[PDB]
Parts: C-alpha cells; structure tokens; sequence
C-alpha cells in the first residue's frame, strides 16, 4: 500500500517569465496587459464626443465657410479633430495664443452660439458685406460666419464704439480680428483712414491695435494679413470695442460651460452607436486590466500606457505533465 | 525551483488530478484515486488572488491625459513636455515588467514550498510506519485501507494503532 | 523530559499588510508614515517667515496703504500670504511678468526699503501729492507708499530725467507704474501732453511706454489701468526714467539678498514661539519618519509625501498567542 | 508560511517567552522554563534593523518644494507643471506601497526560515536519542538535566554520552 | 541563510574545489578528492546570466540628453526643467540601487537553496546506509569505492547492494 | 569512508551590500556601474563634432570678427561651447528668442553659409562700411561678418527694398538687427529720417520695427543699443526687407538641414582622434554598462546616469574559505 504527494498538470500552454528563466509553461495565468480595442469612436460615459469634420479648432471658432454649421447648442464629452484638416484659417494671418485657446477648449463641456452685435443693428454708418476669394463658399467669395468684414460707407468710416454685457452666466468668448492691407492706396479705399487704430477693452483685457502695412509674399493669392485675438469675457463684465478701420468685428460668440475629463484628440475612426468608458484615438477600451498597449493617448478611465508586448502574471504552478 | 519539490524530487504533475493544486494520490486492496488537498489549495488560491487583486490595486486609475500644442517659437517647452511623457512612460513600463517578473518567481516558490511542506506533514505523521520510495511517495509498512489514508489526508493519522504490525514488516 | 522549539507572542495588535494577505497581527512593527503636525506657523531653523498680513505679494511689494508698514529690514525663512488677501494691487490694471516677478522672490532671503528717489528732492518741477479713491486709507484717498503719481505743475509737465546708480552690492528692484487715463481730455489735465511717453533703461533693459487712451469698464470705480513694471538692477548698474507724462515713479526701491531653502506657502495658522526643520501650510512637522501624508507644499527638510493612509513595516513576527 | 514554521508543524507562540523572538521550553525533574535562544535574536535584530534603516536611508530628503502661478494665458504650463507634479506623486506613492508590502511578506518569512533552521540544529544533534512528538517538540530517550538542556540549547549536545541509554529506553 | 546551509551546518566552502559553485568531497581507501557538481552549477549559472540580463535590458539605452538655456524672465520655466530632471534622477537612482539590493539578497538564498537540496538528494539516496556526522558529511556503513562515490554524484545510488553489508556494521 | 557536500570558495575580496546585511564578501560579481572615461572630446558616430572655440552660439551666427571664420559648409554630431566664451555680441542689445534658436540648433546637423544678400550689388544707394569699437578686430574697429550697417549716402537713405527666395531646399536661418541710436542728432546723422522704421515679412513671419531713442548706460562703451532678430525661412518661401533707417542687414544666411541625436555641451576637454558612441562633457564613455555616475549631460547611446558610487550585483557565493 502505498500514497503519494504530487501537484496538478494539464494541458495549458501559457507561458511567463521570471527574474531567472524564461519561457516557462504554466497551468494557470492571468493577463494584465490590454491589447484590443474596436477601432470605433464611441459615446463616452453616455455623451457623444464633439466632432469638426473638415474644420479644425481655428476653422469652427471662426466660422470657416467650407465646414457644416453646427447646432446652435451643443455638448460633449470629447473633441475630435480628423488629421487632414484642410479647413482652418483662411484668410492668411496670425492666430494670437492660438495653442493656449486650444487649451482652453479642453476643460469646456459646451457651447451656445450667440449673436453678440447682430448684423443689420450694429453698424449702421459701416459697410458690412465685404467677402474674400480665399474664403470661398460654393465657388463664390465668402467670409467667416463668426465674424464681420467692416469698410467704408459712402465713402467714410466713422469711429465706431460697441459693447457687450455678459449676462449669460457663464464664460463668453469673443473671437475678432484685424486686417493689414498690403499698401497704403487699399488702406486708405477700405477704412479712409491712414492713421487707424482698434481698441479691445474689459475689465481684465486692454490692447490695442495698429495695422502695419507692407507687401507682403501671398499666401492663398492674398498679399494681406488678418491677426485674429480672443479673449474670455467673465460673467457680468462687459467688452468695448472702438476703432476707425480695420476691425473684423465679432458677430457671433459662444458661452461657455467648463467640464471635467474631456480634451481633444486626432482620429480618422468613425462615430458609431456605442459607448464606453475609455476613448483612444484608434478605438475605445472595454477593460479591467492595469495596462495596456493600445495608445498612450487616453479618453475616460482607462489602463496604463506602457510599452510592453506581454504582461502576463502566473497564478498556477509550473506545467510538467509527462 | 527553491524548495526542491515541484521539478525537484517530485519530477512531474497529475493530469488526473483535476480538482486542485496538491493532493495525494493512494492505492491499496481497495483500489486507487486522486484527492486534491482542499486547505492547501483553498489557501494558496486566497493568496494568489490577492497578489493579482493588490497589482490591480496599486496602479491607479488613468484619467484623461492627451497632447498638447506648441507655436513654433516654443520648440523647448514642446521638447520638455515632449521630456515629461517620456520619462513617466519610461518608469512605468519598466515598473510594470519587473514587478510582473518579480512576483511570477515568488508565485512559482509559494507553489514550490506548498508541495515540499505538505509532503513534510505526511512524512512526520508517518514516522517509520512507512519507507521514502521515492518522487515524494510512501510505502506502508503495513495495511493502509481508506479509513487510514483519510486519517494522513487530513491531520488524525494514529501513529501507535499501526505501529506493531509495522514494526514486524519492518523487521 | 522533553525539550521544545518555539517563538514569541504577545499582546500587540498592531496589523500590516503583506503581498499575500491583508491584516496580519505580528508581534513588533515600525510606522514609516508622519500624520502628526502641531498646526502652528514656526521659525524654521531659528529664522522666522515673513508674513503680509492683510497683503498679497503685489500689494506689499507695491506699498498698498491698508496694509501695516514692515520695518526697513526684513531677513526670513518662508514667505506667508493670508487665503484672503483682499490687499494688493488697489488701482486697476495689469501686473506685467507678476507670477516671474514671485519666482524671484521664492528665492530671497531679505530686503531693505530704501529711498530710491527722495519725494522732496527729486522732482522739483513736478506735481506729487496725486491719490486715488481706489487706494483709500482710514477712509480717505491715498496711494501706494513706493511709487508717487507725478502730474503737471503749474500747467506744465517738464520732460523729466532722473537716474539712480546702485550701489548696495546686492541686486535692487525698482517698480514703477504706467497710467491710461480714460480720454484726452484727462490726459491733458493732468500731464499736459498727449504724445506723452515713458523710457526705462539700464545696462540690460531696455522698454518705451506709450499711452493707450479708451474708455473702459469701471473696475474698483475707476475707468482709467494703471500698468506695473519692474526689473531687477544689477550691482553697479544705472537705471535711467525718462518721461514726458503717465509715469507712476519709484519712490521706494528693495535691495534683495539671495538664499536658499526658501518659498511661498499661503496658510491661515498662526505664528508661534516654536522652531521647526520641516513647515508645512497646515502646520510644522517634528519626524525622521521618511513618508508623511500632510501636505504636499514643504519648507525645509521633510519627509516625502505620499497619498497613502497607512505605511506600516513589520519587524517582529506573526503574533499567534493562542 | 514559506517555510512551514510559524503557524505551521509550530501552531503559536509563546507569551511566557518574553526576551527572545525564538528559543526553547524545556522540562525535566528539575523544572521548566522558557530560555531565548539570544545567537539567533540577535542576528534577526541586527538584520532586520538594517532592513528599516535601508528604507529610511533610500527616501532622500525632501527640500523645500512648493508650487507655482500662473496667469490666464499660460494654462498648458500650468497643467504641464501640474502634470508633473501629479506624476511624481503617483510613483512615489507606488514605490513606497510597493516597498512595504514585498519587505513585510519577506521579513515573516525570514522569521519563519530562522525558527525552521532553529529546529533542525536541534533534530540534528539529537537523531535517534529522542523522539519527535509535534508542535516542534522533542521527548527524549534519555534523563536530560538542566547541563544536558543547555548543551543542546548551545551546539555542544554529547551523542555518544547518551547512546547506550537511549538505545535500552528505544527499546 | 534563508536555508541554513551556507554559514550554516556547513560552516565553510571549499578552495579547493576550482571547478563549480557546488560539488563533493569524497574519502575512500582510494584517496580523496573535490568534484563539481556540473548540472546544479550550469542550472545556477543559467539562471544568474539571466538574471544579469534581465537587470541591463530593462534599463533602456539613454538617448542624447542635454541641459536647456533660459532668460532672465523664464524662470519659473528654468526651475520646473530642473524640477523634472532632479525628480527622474531621484527615481532612477532609487530604483536602481534598490533592485541592486533585493536581487542580491535572493542571488544568496538562490545559491543556499541550491547546497541545501543537493545535500537532501544525497540524503535521501544513502537513507540508513551512511550517517549523518555533521558538516554536510556522511560516514558510510559500508565500503564504498569510486564506482559507488559516482553513483552518489549521480543519480544512481544502489541502495539494496549495500544494505546488508550496512546493517551489521550499523549493528 | 566519507562523502561531503560542499560550495566554493577562493581568494576574492569583492563586497556587495544586501537588504540584510552590508559589506557581504562574495566569490564572484559584477559592477553595473560605469565610472571610467577617457576624458577627451571624440567623434560620435563618426562624425566630428562643432567646436565653436571662443565664441558661443551668438557670436558663431551673428559672425564676430574676433573668431576664426570656419568653412563654408560644416556637418556635425554635437556643439561644444567653450565654458569662457568671452567673444558673444559684442554691439550692446537684446539677441530676441535666442534660447529658442539654440533649441533650433540642437536638432541641426549641417549649415551651408551663403550670401544671400551680396555687399557691392544689393544695396547701391546706400553706405555699407560701418564699423564699431566695440566689436573690434586685431585693435581696429570692425563689424559682424554676417551683417551690414547700413547708413546715408550723399546726405541720404532712400527707402530700401529687398527680398529673396529660399532656392535652396532648405531651412534659411536669416538674421538682422535693429540700431537705436542714442540721442536725434545721431539718428539723423546715420538714417536721415527721425520717423524711421523697418519691415520684415515672409509667408508666416511679420514683424515691424521701430527706433526708441534715449540716453542709456554705456555698456562695451556704447550708449546706443542693436537688438538682433532671426527667423527660419521654409524652403520656396520669400523674406522681403522694407526700411528707411537703422536696419542692420543680413548678409550671409544659412542653409540648415535637421539631424537626430545632437545637442549642445559645455566642455574644456580637447579634441583627439578617437571615435565613441557616447560623449559627456568630461569624456567619452566606452561601455555596456546600463548605469553611469560620470555625468548627467550625454550624447549618443549612453548608460542612465544615477547618483549612486557602487552598483555591484552579486553572482556567485558568500565567500567563507576559512
Ligand atoms: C518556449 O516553450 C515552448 C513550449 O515548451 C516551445 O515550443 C515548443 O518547441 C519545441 C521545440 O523547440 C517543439 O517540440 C518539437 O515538436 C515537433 C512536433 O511535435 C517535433 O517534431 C520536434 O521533434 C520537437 O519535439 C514543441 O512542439 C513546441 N511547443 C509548442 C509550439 O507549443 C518554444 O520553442 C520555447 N521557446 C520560445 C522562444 O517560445
Ligand atoms: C483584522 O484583524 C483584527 C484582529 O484579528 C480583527 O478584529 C477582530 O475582529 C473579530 C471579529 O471580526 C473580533 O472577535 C469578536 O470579538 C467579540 C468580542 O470579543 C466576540 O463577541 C465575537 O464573537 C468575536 O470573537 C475581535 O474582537 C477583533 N479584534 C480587535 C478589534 O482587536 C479585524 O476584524 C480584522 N479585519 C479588519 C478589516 O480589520
Ligand atoms: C568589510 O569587510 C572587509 C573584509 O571582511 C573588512 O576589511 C577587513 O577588516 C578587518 C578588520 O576590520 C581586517 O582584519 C585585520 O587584519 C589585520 C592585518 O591582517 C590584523 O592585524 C587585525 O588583527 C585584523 O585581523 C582585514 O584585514 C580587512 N580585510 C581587507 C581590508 O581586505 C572591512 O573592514 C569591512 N567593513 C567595511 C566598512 O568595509
Ligand atoms: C481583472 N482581472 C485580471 C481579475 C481581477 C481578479 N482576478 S483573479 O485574481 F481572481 N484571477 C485569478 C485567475 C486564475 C486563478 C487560478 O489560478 N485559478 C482559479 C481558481 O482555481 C484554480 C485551480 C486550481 C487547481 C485546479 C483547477 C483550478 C485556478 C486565480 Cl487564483 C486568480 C483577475
Ligand atoms: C526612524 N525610525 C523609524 C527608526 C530608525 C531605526 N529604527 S529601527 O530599525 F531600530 N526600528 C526597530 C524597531 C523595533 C524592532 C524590534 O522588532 N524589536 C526591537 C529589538 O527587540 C525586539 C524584541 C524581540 C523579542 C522580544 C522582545 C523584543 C523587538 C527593530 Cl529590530 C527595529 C526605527
Ligand atoms: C555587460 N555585462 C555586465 C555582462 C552582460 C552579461 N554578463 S553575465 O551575465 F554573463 N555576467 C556574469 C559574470 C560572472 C558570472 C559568474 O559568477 N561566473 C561565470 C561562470 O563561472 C562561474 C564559476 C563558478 C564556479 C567556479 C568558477 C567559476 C563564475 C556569471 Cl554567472 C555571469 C555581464
Ligand atoms: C479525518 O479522517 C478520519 C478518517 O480516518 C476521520 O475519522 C473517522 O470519522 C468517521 C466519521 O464518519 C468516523 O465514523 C470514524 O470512526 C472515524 N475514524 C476513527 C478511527 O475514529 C476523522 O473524523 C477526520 N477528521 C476530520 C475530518 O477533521
Ligand atoms: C554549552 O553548554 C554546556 C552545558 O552543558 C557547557 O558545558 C559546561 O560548561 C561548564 C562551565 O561552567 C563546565 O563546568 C561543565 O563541565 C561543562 N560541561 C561539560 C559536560 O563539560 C559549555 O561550556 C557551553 N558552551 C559554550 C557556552 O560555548
Ligand atoms: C552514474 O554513475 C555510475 C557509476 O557507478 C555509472 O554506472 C557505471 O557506468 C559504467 C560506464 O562506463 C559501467 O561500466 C558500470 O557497469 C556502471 N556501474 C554499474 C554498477 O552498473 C552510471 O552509468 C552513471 N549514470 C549516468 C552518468 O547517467
């Protein structure tokens, strides 16, 4: 009679490894590393992401003329920008803290669409049609939908002076813009005035502006150039804006919502009816795991970025089953 | 391995052994079988699970983190945050991969001292009642039926009941 | 006769953790992690902080007069600003390179307020008793206590030109004051030029300061800005004001010694006749313990923070006293 | 635990031992007492006051570290900072987790491997003049006094002196 | 050690065995001699390689590193670059220090677990054949030559041939 | 008859320290820690390195006379500063977003120095040997080799005019400077115009310029200030030059071309004919090492620095041969 001590075997062909050897075969184990994801943009955690289409960040804050319009309202959970972006600036020029803007955008949660000095009420001795070919629409010249081209009328530019209260209860960015004619004899037929100048004033913000003018290399067949400057005008406070000449005046603004967890990302996926709780760039995470090696760029709550190939931990013995 | 059991003096597993880790395997008049041994095993999956639970735990949850945008005349702070994502990326995978490293090693051990320390509590209850054969198996000096294998399975082996008629086998 | 093999146990219930199990009573074990602090603000190896009081860095730095006058000389270990600070800049306006300016301070040890520009002997042929309704003390209107509001004279503003040489042997910082008045016509009153302009140079600065004349939203009932610059003159060096109206000259300057181990905490405790290697904003930390789980901001030689709750290491045995 | 000591073939612990984390119980005609086997201690206490001070010693001292401001047009440096600011925390406080919880599982079983260690010096010198009877104790074959307890408690137990006795007593 | 046989029972190693990390020393009517045992060493030798390797391959090869230039006006930037570059040399020196430390405390115990099972092998070989004098040595009850050291160094012990002969001497 | 098991022992003396137990005697080990290097500056790759000699980055590229001139196209693998490079600019003034172009620099592996605008055919109504003391050559007056003064011919300075196309595939680096004289008489003796300015635009860059005149320190004995701007002209792009006074023009540019792996270093050590794939500013490292304590600063493929004096991994036993 006789008994025995021993330990399981099976089948199994997992293998880890360790400090000492590699390779090793064992009956059971536990994968921490994430490697799948569904290659879809998805809902995260119930709110659709806010997708520019054509358009980049530049190009829908101004209302390039080439990108659908939006909904007045909108909210989102994210912000996706596809890599291609031919539409953005279209009018060569300067984006002012462009990158910071961008950063800005990455903590708001939505946005209401608002006309801040309504078209047809707020510059009545100013000629308020002018349209570019660089910002075509259709074939036909066109200009920003945000924003107004302001020139001379019947031969005169008056010095204008409009303001705006927040009474929004939130942020309102304010996006407007300057234009530097590439001499003196359009300067002088677009604004009558040589001498001009821009004022931009609230409580926080005071600049003011000179055109500079020279020619200049063309950029989009337009030896011009337009500045454009923001600024994110506080509950309550009001902006005044005072110029004779070469003011892109804001016609639309957007109030503003701040939010957590959200950003801007560059994906080529598509949107589908979906959701989760991690967003990469190339598809959307349905794990538990610690790691994975899917994108170091992450949505949501999601497992670590590493570079590993294998995260693999033995919860079982060594597999010797001859 | 570091106890010497598993790969060691005990060359090889049971595939006919389904139900646990370790266990025993007896044969006698009766006939024979594999018992997985319940404590042990139930006490080594309660600590394996939480190994693999206190990993999980300590990395933490990653909460959004996306790239940011730079002009071109701010080339040193893009090359610092460009420094800050390296660097953290590269702790973190050489913190995970050494850490996965370390622990498989401890877990092969635990297992490795589980089998040597249950094959050590059936040789001091059997004393020299029974011989060492060999790949961790024990001849008895006299007749073991399955009341008395169940005596070693569990910790109740009568040691004086067997002990005469050993002896005489013994010689 | 028999002879046993055994180990101790006792009374203890301290429990740690371990990678396979939770809760383990052992017998001996060793706290690693500081939760204890005396809640008291403390000097800091045998040097006191200095403390603003009602006063943020911007408002003693440019002589806010709601704020108690320090003495001439000031030496100290960490700088305290109160959670509320209502005292600091009192006349609207932007404080150029501020949070740069904080940097510096971080890094001083001492300063001495010294006349710069003696108020009786300097400007002779200007007018400086100028005070503002946004700078009130005990009710009525004054201004900062470093800088002078120099307007015209007799209806007369002199283009003036004063230079001062340090020669302390330690850096000293000067700050001056740009103002915007709201229209022409307040530009005129009170500095009698309209192309008024402003020149500041050393050895290693060099800026021009142009008025920017616009009516703006009332902040602190003031329509005009009020525009803060410094910089910091090397041993040696010359600084040079030249100006034609706007300029809010230096009246006081700082000579700063540099040091080390040295910050900004903003706290609400209170100082106290107690010394201390280790400050913190909530209170001061006696350990050699290499873990705390206080405060994240730390003067001085502190343990590390962590986030963990409890760092518990084990030095005796598993306790089984059964 | 690892090596089958502590709550393990030894179930628990001695109160009455109050000078020593390991040592004997011994009983003869003469009494019993506990003794602490001082060599074994003393080597555990210097040991594992290494393994503390070695914690301690690899933190370095934190130097003042404070934060930072901003203005309203420098947000990513902002976060930036505060991403590195919230980065070196988390590893931090994974290392320092980390670090306790893999020297604590290694200082029970460095305990567990010296009270193991303690009883073989003993098995060893013993061999066939006493008999194991559990719970890591041994009865002997043989009168042992309080000068025959202190030459096993040190490592000069005489065999050969108490051979022939416990041979007739063996039986 | 963690397992008691170096600086334990077996007090000292041998300078004149020049060939393996463990082996025997054997003493017969023959002479005398070392002899390596070559499968424990190359196993052991294996495993350290490795785990040499494994410490420089997770170190990844340091790319081009410089300093950074600043302005009189940048330094809040200047003091968060040092800031990150003080904070990656605070982790990688404490982490390569640390790994250092802990690996070489189980190189020891590996080598310590190595003797102690190459000494249980031959013990369970020569069970009551030889007897256990201390040291790590064995005193066989029988005459044994270099054909049967050789069987001892392998595998291969006869135990059946030698028991009769063992028996009357062990009397 | 015996047999005995048994580990070996010899005659080393190497100790490693453990978690347990510090200064343990082993026979065999291994250091992981690289402290050795030849101390000579090597190729790196085999390629030479950049050794600016007395002159640092804004001397090399402004071309200051009191440097030997270096070929006319060089390709490097690191830059080498000199620790007391006393030749820099040597004309008073502010060299704008110089850190920036030495982060430029640090990814440049080539320049070819070309002239971009000729000295005898780009400017014919202008005067062009302006020399200054302060920027002096063996003892007499003399000026930047890549830059021009331009001042007044025959009692004049006709508005210039000049521009050019980036043929050259490349990134052109193009640098200018600004005079600012300091009092009106010299302004009108050098520049003829008081209302002066100057222009300078490509595709993406737009900048104007403007003299601000007043009495400053001397500093290199020189009240007046030059203030250096650069700017990178993409490949097919045009820069156009417009000034009616104190613009220094560009003479000679350079044609960049971008590389991996380079940066700049600070080091006394001397060129030698060796060749390394690791260099420091002390020495070259030749080793498979993963640590080094040598010096934090590296270019190449080099062992991670750390503050440690020993990493030494033990191998093989504890060594007792008593
Ligand atoms: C890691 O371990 C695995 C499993 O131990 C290795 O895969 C195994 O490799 C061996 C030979 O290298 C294969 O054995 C061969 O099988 C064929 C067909 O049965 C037979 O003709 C040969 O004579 C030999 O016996 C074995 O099938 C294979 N097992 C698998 C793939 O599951 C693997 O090579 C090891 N190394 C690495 C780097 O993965
Ligand atoms: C961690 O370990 C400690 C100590 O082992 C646990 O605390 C203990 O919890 C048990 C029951 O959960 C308590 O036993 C009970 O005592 C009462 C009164 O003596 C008796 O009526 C019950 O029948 C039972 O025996 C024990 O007193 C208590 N010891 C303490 C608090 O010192 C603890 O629950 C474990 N878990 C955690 C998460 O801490
Ligand atoms: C670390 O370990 C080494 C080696 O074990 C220690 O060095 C050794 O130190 C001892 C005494 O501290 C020296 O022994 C002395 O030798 C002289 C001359 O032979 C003799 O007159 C004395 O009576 C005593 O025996 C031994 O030579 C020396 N070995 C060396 C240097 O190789 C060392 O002290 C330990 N500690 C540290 C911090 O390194
Ligand atoms: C988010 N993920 C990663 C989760 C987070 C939590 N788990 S978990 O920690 F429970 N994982 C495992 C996964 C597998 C095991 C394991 O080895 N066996 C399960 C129990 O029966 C064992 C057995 C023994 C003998 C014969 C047959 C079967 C096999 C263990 Cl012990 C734990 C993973
Ligand atoms: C800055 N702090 C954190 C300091 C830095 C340095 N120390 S230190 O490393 F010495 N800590 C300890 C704290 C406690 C112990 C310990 O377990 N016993 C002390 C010695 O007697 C032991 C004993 C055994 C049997 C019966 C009764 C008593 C109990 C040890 Cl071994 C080390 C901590
Ligand atoms: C880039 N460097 C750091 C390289 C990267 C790769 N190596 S490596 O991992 F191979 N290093 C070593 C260095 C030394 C050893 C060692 O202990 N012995 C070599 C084999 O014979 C052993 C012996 C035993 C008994 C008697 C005499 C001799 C001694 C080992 Cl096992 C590995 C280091
Ligand atoms: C351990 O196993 C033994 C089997 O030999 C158990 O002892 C027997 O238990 C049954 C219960 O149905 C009794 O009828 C027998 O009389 C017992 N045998 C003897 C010799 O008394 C024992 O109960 C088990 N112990 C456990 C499970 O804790
Ligand atoms: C180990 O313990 C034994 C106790 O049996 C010690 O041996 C005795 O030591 C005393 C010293 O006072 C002598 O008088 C006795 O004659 C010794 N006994 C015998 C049988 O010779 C021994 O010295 C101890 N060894 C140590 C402490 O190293
Ligand atoms: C283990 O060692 C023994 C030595 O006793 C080897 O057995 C002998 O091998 C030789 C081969 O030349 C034969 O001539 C002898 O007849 C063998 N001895 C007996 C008693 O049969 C054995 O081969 C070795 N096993 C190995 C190396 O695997």
């Amino acid at each position: 009679d006789t008994i025995c001590i021993g330990y399981h075997a099976n089948n199994s062909t997992d293998t880890v490894d360790t400090v000492l050897e590699k390779n090793v075969t064992v009956t059971h184990s536990v994968n921490l590393l994430e490697d799948s994801h569904n290659g879809k943009l998805c809902r995260l955690k119930g709110i659709a992401p806010l997708q520019l289409g054509k358009c980049n960040i530049a190009g829908w804050l101004l209302g390039n003329p080439e990108c659908d319009p939006l909904l007045p309202v909108r909210s989102w959970s994210y912000i996706v920008e596809t890599p291609n972006s031919e539409n953005g600036i279209c009018y060569p020029g300067d984006f002012i803290d462009y990158e910071e803007l961008r950063e800005q955008l990455s903590s708001v949660s939505s946005f209401e669409r608002f006309e801040i000095f309504p078209k047809e009420s707020s510059w009545p001795n100013h000629n308020t049609n002018g349209v570019t070919a660089a910002c075509s629409h259709e074939g036909k010249s066109s200009f920003y939908r945000n924003l107004l081209w302001l020139t001379e009328k019947e031969g005169s530019y008056p010095k204008l002076k409009n303001s705006y209260v927040n009474k929004k209860g939130k942020e309102v960015l304010v996006l407007w813009g300057i234009h530097h004619p590439p001499n003196s004899k359009e300067q002088q037929n677009l604004y009558q005035n040589e001498n001009a100048y821009v004022s931009v004033v609230t409580s926080n913000y005071n600049r003011r502006f000179t055109p500079e003018i020279a020619e200049r290399p063309k950029v989009r067949d337009q030896a011009g150039r337009m500045n454009y400057y923001w600024t994110l005008l506080k509950p309550g406070d009001t902006i005044i804006f005072e110029a004779n000449g070469n003011l892109i005046a804001p016609m639309y603004a957007f109030a503003l919502s701040r939010g957590f967890g959200s950003g801007i990302i560059t994906s080529n996926a598509s949107m589908h009816e979906c959701n989760t709780k991690c967003q990469t760039p190339l598809g959307a995470i349905n794990s538990s795991l610690p790691y994975q090696n899917i994108h170091p760029v992450t949505i949501g709550e999601c497992p670590k970025y590493v570079r590993s190939a294998k995260l693999r931990m033995v919860t079982g013995l060594r597999n010797i089953p001859s | 391995g570091l106890f010497g059991a598993i790969a060691g003096f005990i060359e090889g597993g049971w595939t006919g052994m389904i139900d646990g880790w370790y266990g025993y395997h007896h044969q006698n008049e009766q006939g024979s079988g594999y018992a997985a041994d319940q404590k042990s095993t139930q006490n080594a999956i309660n600590g394996i699970t939480n190994k693999v639970n206190t990993v999980i735990e300590k990395m933490n949850i990653q909460f959004t983190a996306v790239g940011k945008e730079f002009n071109k005349l701010e080339k040193r702070m893009e090359n610092l945050n460009k420094k800050v994502d390296d660097g953290f990326l590269d702790i973190w995978t050489y913190n995970a991969e050494l850490l996965v490293l370390l622990e498989n090693e401890r877990t092969l051990d635990f297992h490795d001292s589980n089998v040597k320390n249950l094959y050590e509590k059936v040789k001091s209850q059997l004393k020299n009642n029974a011989k060492e054969i060999g790949n961790g198996c024990f001849e008895f000096y006299h007749k073991c039926d399955n009341e008395c294998m169940e005596s070693v399975r569990n910790g109740t082996y009568d040691y004086p009941k067997y002990s005469e008629e050993s002896k005489l086998n013994r010689e």
